[PDB]
């Protein structure tokens, strides 16, 4: 409204990636919840 | 359990198993574990002793 | 209606001079006060709302104030096309409603 | 930001009768924003009519005229009518359609819908 129609109020950004088919190594703790990841292709190591 | 059918000791399980886990499974294959289906309760899986 | 303001008044173009509009504790005491402008016929627009703000497309020229009961609007930089009436209003919690004073017709002599 | 329509056009009617008062909008949506009412009489000054509150919520009306005229209102055509009813000497004049923020400390007509002369 009057200060002294209204769009984009606000500021926003946001970060988009795309999921590629790769072999992940998973570590699993007790929990089950998978605490380390590896990326085979990304590096020899 | 699910349409599995085995032959185990049930004993209540310590391990936590997150909402969308219904099971847990060892590398073999063999399932570990089960959450039963009627009730959301952990149970360990134990194969008789042999 | 139940505020005070003059018919008319007049002054010579190009010049500097200002209306005001006498009200009570009652309506401009607590409240922020409006001032419209109408030409002949025609829709009667917002000038000043608040005695510090100009709505969108109203010359800087136009300023305003309020001291105790009265309020002036501020009218400077007469122009030939300025010549209208000037209409106070605040809200009244008298009779908790919406008041206005009877016009003021501005003459550029 | 907004254009705002006629108030209710052009409406003629003869002593013993009475009108509604049917004010659209654009650009906005109806309930976003209050509506509002003036009494403007030709060669005189303004007089303030129905009208929302943006305290209390309710619609108000002028008590001095309150209860000869009412309102409502369709939220998705935008129409809020305005029925004026027993006509009478001096009650025919321009009736312009105001709009102000229901978000409260908000007493200017911002835009107006250019007033239509009613008849008596």
């Amino acid at each position: 409204y009057l200060t002294p129609s209204g769009w984009t109020a606000g500021a926003a950004a946001y970060y988009v990636g795309y999921l590629q088919p790769r072999t992940f190594l998973l570590k699993y703790n007790e929990n089950g919840t998978i605490t380390d990841a590896v990326d085979c292709a990304l590096d020899p190591l | 359990f699910n349409g599995l059918t085995g032959t185990g000791v049930l004993t209540e399980s310590n391990k936590k198993f997150l909402p969308f886990q219904q099971f847990g499974r060892d590398i073999a294959d063999t399932t570990d574990a089960v959450r039963d289906p009627q009730t959301l309760e952990i149970l360990d899986i134990t194969p008789c002793s042999f | 209606s139940v505020l005070t303001q003059a018919p008319s008044v007049s002054g010579a173009p190009g010049q500097k001079v200002t209306i005001s509009c006498s009200g009570s504790s009652s309506n401009i005491g607590n409240n922020y006060v409006s001032w419209y402008q109408q030409l002949p016929g025609t829709a009667p627009k917002l000038l000043i709302y608040d005695n510090n703000k100009r709505p969108s497309g109203i010359p800087d020229r136009f300023s305003g104030s309020k001291s105790g009961t009265s309020a002036t609007l501020g009218i400077t930089g007469l122009q030939t096309g300025d010549e209208a009436d000037y209409y106070c209003g605040t809200w009244d919690s008298s009779l908790s409603a919406v008041v206005f004073g009877g016009g003021t017709k501005l003459t550029v002599l | 930001e907004v254009q705002l329509l006629e108030q209710s056009g052009a409406e003629v009617k003869k002593p013993g009768a009475s009108v509604r008062v049917s004010c659209k909008v654009s650009g906005y949506t109806l309930p976003e924003v209050a509506m509002h009412w003036v009494r403007q009489a030709p060669g005189k000054g303004l007089e303030w009519m129905g009208g929302f509150d943006p305290e209390d919520g309710e619609t108000m009306y002028a008590q001095k005229f309150q209860g000869r005229v009412t309102m409502t209102e369709d939220t998705s055509t935008d129409t809020a009518y305005m029925e004026l009813s027993s006509l009478r000497s001096e009650d025919t004049a321009v009736y312009y359609c105001a709009t102000t923020t229901p978000f409260s400390s908000s007493y200017w007509f911002d835009p107006w819908g250019q007033g239509t002369l009613v008849t008596v």
